[PDB]
């Protein structure tokens, strides 16, 4: 398949912009975990439950240091 | 009330109203803090909101 | 706030005509944003004068750590005198240990 | 099975766990569930975002970063074409907020 593939070359060309969101807005997420994320909403998923757990899993790495 | 500016106009004085910035995870009110005049008649011909942007820019400056 | 207020003052109080007066405050405050470093070309000029304000908040810091040990002392001395109504031997000891990392920092 | 494999590889990214048998990792999967099935939460409102969405472009604006605020505007439109929109908009806006620099490197 070639349309297919095309799909995913659109697929990082979001990822890149959302790349430019997230550093103009000084988030630690990178590229494959947002991905992670994309695939969560695809199944539905609120925006205030997976910032509540990222919200406790990197200030759970400044209890480590 | 307590300063100079009490004997000028309650008009000018009640256009004048304090305003924030909308919240950002490293508020201090020295970052989040405007004044805000706003339009109260046919004023808004003479004065742009546009105008009351850069108004409020060199304020924070 | 005197040279574009004057020229403002001016082309205000004597126009008589509303259009005037709207060109006169507009180009008013523009180049009050020029003269200030607001611009989009001084930026450059702005962002060195954000690093001036950075020193001066970090100096409160540095000027309190100056007190926060030397001033801190004398109180205990009061209270080795309280004794006599070894130990600050130790903080001369101490000074010795602060000043030079405190007057390197500065 | 997918959603377990999506879970888990955000714990691994996010924590930067190598060890799935790690009992850290065990804590947190639980953790993760026990916040999954708890319904209290809001879900997100079109309107409520394009509102704070206009309220982030002002706000770089007043700050006098004016290329970060057409930056911020430009890629939020270009974004918008081709739901969830709002749902990857909404998670970005509440996860952190504004940079002291512009953070803006861009030159396609």
């Amino acid at each position: 398949a070639a349309a297919a593939a095309a799909n995913l070359n659109a697929v990082r060309e979001t990822m890149d912009v959302l790349l430019e969101i997230s550093r103009i807005l000084n988030t630690g997420l990178d590229m494959e975990t947002l991905s992670i994320c994309v695939r969560l909403c695809e199944q539905g998923i609120n925006p205030e439950a997976l910032s509540s757990v990222i919200k406790e899993l990197r200030k759970a790495t400044e209890a480590l240091k | 009330r307590a300063t100079n500016a009490q004997f000028d106009s309650p008009e000018i004085l009640r256009r004048l109203d304090v305003r924030l910035l909308e919240v950002s995870p490293g508020d201090t009110g020295w970052d989040v803090f405007s004044l805000d005049y706003h339009v109260d008649g046919p004023i808004a011909t003479v004065f742009t909101r546009e105008c009351m942007s850069h108004y409020l820019r060199v304020f924070n400056f | 706030l005197e040279c574009s207020w004057d020229e403002l003052w001016n082309k205000v109080q004597q126009a008589q005509d509303l259009d005037h007066i709207i060109a006169a405050h507009e180009v008013f405050l523009d180049t009050i944003i020029s003269r200030c470093l607001l611009d989009s070309d001084s930026r450059a000029l702005l962002n060195q004068l954000r690093a001036v304000f950075d020193q001066i908040i970090e100096l409160q810091n540095a000027q309190d750590a100056i007190y926060r040990a030397a001033l801190e002392e004398l109180q205990r001395r009061l209270q080795f005198e309280e004794k006599k109504k070894e130990e600050e031997n130790k903080r001369i000891g101490e000074f010795k240990e602060s000043i030079p990392k405190m007057c390197s920092q500065l | 099975a997918q959603q377990e494999r999506d879970v888990r590889e955000l714990v691994r990214g996010v924590a930067g766990l190598q060890d799935e048998a790690d009992p850290n990792f065990q804590l947190a999967l639980n953790f993760a569930w026990s916040n999954f099935r708890f319904h209290r939460f809001l879900d997100v409102n079109s309107h409520k975002i394009e509102k704070t969405i206009e309220g982030i472009y002002e706000k770089f604006v007043i700050h006098s970063d004016l290329s970060k605020a057409a930056s911020w505007k430009r890629l939020t439109e270009e974004f918008l074409n081709a739901d969830a929109h709002y749902s990857i908009l909404s998670l970005l806006l509440c996860l952190s907020d504004s940079p002291s620099n512009s953070s803006y490197v861009e030159t396609p």
